[PDB]
């Protein structure tokens, strides 16, 4: 147990349990101890959203990059993000940004201590944290699970086959590779639970 | 990812269960990062991604939730038509618009010495241009039904966060704007489930698992209210588990439904919660470990082959005895005795077979788009397409005759087998292979670098990156969890590794797990 106003209890498997008097004080402790244990891995998270991994790791990321910018959106698309929610949130999202940024410049002042391997290995320096990097952070990760270009397969899938098979018979294959609705399906819910 | 909620009556204790199972893959420093959060009104321990600033998977004072991907329909893609005078316009309600262009600057490490290259980026009305078919005057852009709202997403997920009871939850539920399906336990017995996002409105005049095109007459009208996403307080039943399958029965995703078929790997979930009366913690962790090692296959594939087996096992004596192995094979991939070897030699035979059936079915006929049907037809989830081919149930296409389907399974067998007796002998024992093995790595599903990794092997599991196990008793939340490899990625700079880099790797390897904390007499003793 160590104490700015928020106690942090470490258990023995290393896991913080921080007891704030407000929330305030409790999201600044939660990007703290986040980035004390793990500030490479969010600096390089926050580099894929912005694609800029090609400026540590090399040309073998620059078509990873290249996709991120593409798709991805500006600091001021961010920040109008931002700004459209309730007061509080957003001041809460800054606050563990701030807390991140606490070690960041902890670490930046004793980096043989505090700098981890990795950023004495690739010769580079963890920069401040600003809340549109946090929300750089929750797309990274949450948006690979909604994105997918299966239409386009799925069009090139009925081509292929009808330039060969004829549109008729294309037409029931792809019925069969990519149906409506597989009746079958096994489901979480029946029809007569839904609210 | 996989999850299960338990209500009351299901429940041996009468308290509502809740299990989470996120699959994110296994990297260290790990995808997730576990916290306890305490301040007036607010006391939560559990875990969320990394980078985060909110709880997925654990308990708050009132409520457990966890969550897994929804796989709804939230991209479309539009097929712009374009000028053949300027590739930079397209037809959009009825003018040539001009689409919005953007050059960006990458900086790149070369050898040390650094190179900047630009590239040329481009969006219309629909979102960014993805893909050129130059050839046919088309740019192909890409819609989110979320675009601009995954602010709005993350301040849901806190609101779920702060939440005290359902009425609070469904709120932050409705709020939520991408794809998934969170999942609810609640002290006073209450479970709920829902498939969250913001789901469009789309023409009725296009067929929604193809691109829509985009000159104006198609677009969407709006987001469907979330009254009308899936979703259930209670459900009769008792229970609900998913394993990223359908919601409900006509709920639809468009292009994506490959996942939702009638062989869909949630089965091993409903086999074990009804193969029990009530359960607790302890059965749910069985039926974890059951999906985790078993070969998905054997549900409707297994009866299959020794169905046919059997119709010729008279004659063929090698078939009577891969009858009897496979009927006590009990359809795992399991490594109980520890030595490196899947327990069940006919595993190995099974996986060949398997490997066999499947291009026998498809490559005469879909060969030539072998590189885009191959993800469907055996896919990870299921394969239902082939299950209804060899088990003659009704197809839009004749893929093949139930005495053609029936020559692909005996083939296959007798290739599998001839192969195991060749390399190995006729004793099914002598057929068991080496078990594969896993290290979380150094690279994610973001695709990118994020640390050193870890090279301690284990045995690979279709098993979620972490898992809480919790019963929402009155006094409080109680359970059990790991999050592998360990809470601390942080590598010093001479190279010692922090003592919690992969102390829970050992845990998760072995079916072992430590105590949910919650009361702080319990934290500090921890
Ligand atoms: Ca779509
Ligand atoms: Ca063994």
């Amino acid at each position: 147990q160590k104490k700015e106003n928020v106690t942090i209890i470490r258990d023995s498997y290393g896991v913080p349990h921080l007891y704030a008097k407000n929330k305030k004080d409790l999201y600044k402790a939660y990007g703290y101890v986040m980035a004390q244990d793990r500030l490479f891995q969010l600096e390089m998270f926050r580099r894929g959203n912005e694609g800029t991994v090609s400026e540590i790791f090399g040309e073998e990321y620059v078509t990873k990059d290249e996709q991120s910018r593409r798709d991805g959106y500006s600091d001021q698309e961010i920040q109008t993000m931002l700004n459209g929610l309730d007061r509080e949130t957003k001041q809460l999202i800054e606050q563990f940004a701030e807390g991140i940024t606490a070690y960041v410049n902890e670490a930046v002042k004793a980096p043989d201590q505090k700098l981890s391997k990795e950023f004495h290995d690739y010769g580079f320096l963890p920069r401040k944290w600003k809340a549109t990097d946090v929300v750089r952070l929750y797309m990274v990760s949450m948006t690979y699970f909604m994105d997918n270009h299966q239409e386009l397969k799925n069009a090139e899938i009925l081509a292929r086959l009808e330039r060969v098979y004829g549109k008729e018979k294309a037409v029931k294959m792809f019925d069969d590779l990519v149906w409506k609705n597989d009746l079958e399906a096994p489901t979480s819910i029946q029809p007569d639970d839904q609210t | 990812s996989n999850a299960m909620i338990i209500g009351a009556k299901k429940s041996k204790s009468a308290n509502a269960l809740l299990f989470s199972g996120p699959q994110v893959g296994f990297v260290a420093p790990g995808f997730l990062y576990e916290v306890g959060l305490h301040s007036p009104g607010f006391d939560m321990e559990g875990s969320g991604f990394i980078g985060y600033p909110f709880i997925m998977f654990g308990a708050n004072q009132h409520l457990a939730l966890t969550a897994t991907a929804g796989y709804g329909n939230v991209t479309d893609i539009f097929e712009e038509k374009l000028n053949p005078a300027n590739s930079t316009q397209y037809f959009y309600k009825g003018k040539w618009r001009n689409m919005e262009k953007r050059t960006e600057t990458f900086i790149v490490r070369g050898d040390g010495k650094s190179k900047k290259i630009e590239e040329t980026f481009f969006h219309t009305v629909h979102g960014p241009v993805i893909s050129l078919d130059a050839a046919a005057n088309v740019a192909y852009s890409k819609s989110w039904s979320f675009r601009g709202t995954e602010a709005k997403s993350i301040q849901a997920y806190m609101k779920a966060n702060w939440a005290k009871n359902v009425k609070e939850f469904q709120q932050a539920a409705s709020e939520f704007t991408m794809s998934l399906n969170w999942y609810y336990a609640d002290k006073k017995g209450n479970i709920a489930y829902y498939h969250v996002g913001k789901y469009p409105i789309r023409s009725n005049q296009i067929d929604d698992r193809f691109p829509t095109p985009g000159t104006g007459e198609y677009e969407w009208k709006g987001f469907q209210s979330f009254a009308k996403n899936p979703q259930a307080i209670n459900p009769k039943k008792g229970y609900v588990v998913n394993w990223n399958n359908k919601p409900s029965k006509y709920w639809r995703n468009g292009e994506y439904s490959i996942v939702w078929g009638k062989d869909n790997r949630v089965q091993q979930f409903i086999n074990g919660i009804e193969a029990r009366g009530k359960v607790d913690l302890k059965d749910l962790n069985e039926i974890n470990y059951t999906a985790s090692f078993a070969q998905l296959r054997t549900h409707y594939f297994k009866p299959l082959l020794i169905k046919t087996l059997e119709k010729y096992q008279s004659e063929n004596k090698e078939y009577a005895y891969l009858v009897e192995q496979l009927r006590k094979w009990n359809n795992l991939k399991e490594d109980k005795n520890h030595d490196g070897y899947y327990d069940a030699g006919v595993a190995a035979f099974f996986d060949e077979w398997w490997n066999n059936t499947h291009d026998k079915l498809f490559n005469d006929s879909l060969g030539i788009v072998s590189d885009l049907t191959r993800e469907i037809t055996d896919h990870r989830m299921g394969a239902t397409l082939a299950y209804k081919v060899l088990s003659g149930e009704p197809t839009n296409y004749q893929w093949k005759s139930a005495a053609a389907a029936e020559k692909i399974i005996l083939e296959s067998t007798d290739e599998a087998l001839a192969k195991l007796h060749k390399e190995k002998g006729e004793e099914a024992d002598k057929w068991r292979a080496p078990i594969k093995t896993m290290t979380f790595g150094a690279k994610s599903l973001i695709a990118i670098p994020h640390g050193y990794g870890s090279k301690t092997e284990i045995i690979e599991m279709n098993r979620g990156s972490e898992n809480h196990y919790i019963e929402m008793t009155p006094k409080q939340p109680e359970g059990f969890n790991v999050t592998p490899p360990g809470q601390i990625g942080f590598i010093h700079k001479d190279g010692t590794l922090s003592e919690h880099y992969e102390d829970q790797l050992s845990l998760y390897a072995n079916w072992k797990f430590k105590p949910f904390l919650f009361d702080k007499k319990d934290v500090k003793r921890a």
